[PDB]
């Protein structure tokens, strides 16, 4: 369902890890307070 | 013989480090003492660019 | 073109659902919760 | 019809900023950041990875608000087969299935 590969920055030092991987949960929680209607399959499938 | 400037510090320092990483809308800017472009915290998860993006 | 006479006309259907929405279930914390939902539309209607 | 979907069933997530792309990669199944059952780490048994790779895992679900107290499985495949240096994250894969 998900697949993907992350690095710093350019090719600097290679034997040591990083945050690399964790960009894959960037998301933005700046306003939470309402619901998000995407985040539902009932309102999706209406959509659709 | 300075085409090539190595970056010696990242935009975001370790203190910002993971709190960049999925704020998505963490943009760089200037910054007026160093003049390099380096992330502030001040806008980063800041929700005015959080949603309207 | 003939689509974005769909899409157009589908906000205008969708911005309309939110005030028989929004003015109900919600306070006067409203335009926090407008600003949540009418921001979604907007971009869920730029994606389609 | 098939582009309506991937609008609505798949891709529905992608222009968005407040779904991360690991929790709509599952909210397409109505999954929910708490399914994420295991987390087969990369373990590779060095003092500085293993200390990493677990330290990453946390946030990515301290913030994708993992209900307290709903901690992932650390399966750790490298204890019996080694490190496959290219190998690895394809019988970690392979175990995970």
């Amino acid at each position: 369902a998900m697949a993907a590969t992350a690095t710093d920055k350019i090719g600097r030092s290679v034997p040591a890890p990083g945050k690399g991987i964790l960009t894959t949960a960037r998301e933005h929680h700046s306003s939470v307070k309402y619901a998000s209607p995407n985040l539902n399959m009932k309102y999706r499938k209406r959509q659709l | 013989n300075k085409l090539f400037v190595s970056k010696e510090h990242a935009p975001y320092t370790d203190e910002l480090e993971e709190d960049v990483y999925l704020d998505p809308l963490a943009r760089v800017s200037k910054d007026k003492k160093s003049g390099s472009l380096t992330f502030n915290s001040k806008n980063i998860q800041s929700k005015d660019s959080y949603i309207n993006a | 073109v003939t689509r974005e006479a769909q899409i157009k006309d589908w906000v205008e259907n969708e911005l309309e659902a939110l005030k028989l929405e929004a003015e109900e279930i919600p306070s006067e914390d409203q335009n926090e919760f407008l600003l949540e939902r009418t921001r979604e539309i907007h971009n869920e209607a730029e994606s389609q | 019809l098939r582009a309506a979907q991937q609008q609505w069933g798949n891709d529905f997530y992608k222009r968005d900023p407040r779904i991360a792309p690991l929790r709509g990669a599952l909210a397409t199944y109505g999954l929910t950041i708490d399914d994420l059952g295991v987390a087969s780490f990369h373990g590779t048994s060095t003092k500085a990875n293993d200390k990493n790779e677990s330290a990453t895992i946390n946030e990515m679900m301290k913030h994708l608000g993992r209900s307290e107290g709903n901690p992932v499985i650390g399966v750790f495949q490298k204890f019996l087969t080694g490190h496959p240096k290219g190998a690895a994250g394809a019988w970690m894969m392979n175990g995970a299935l």
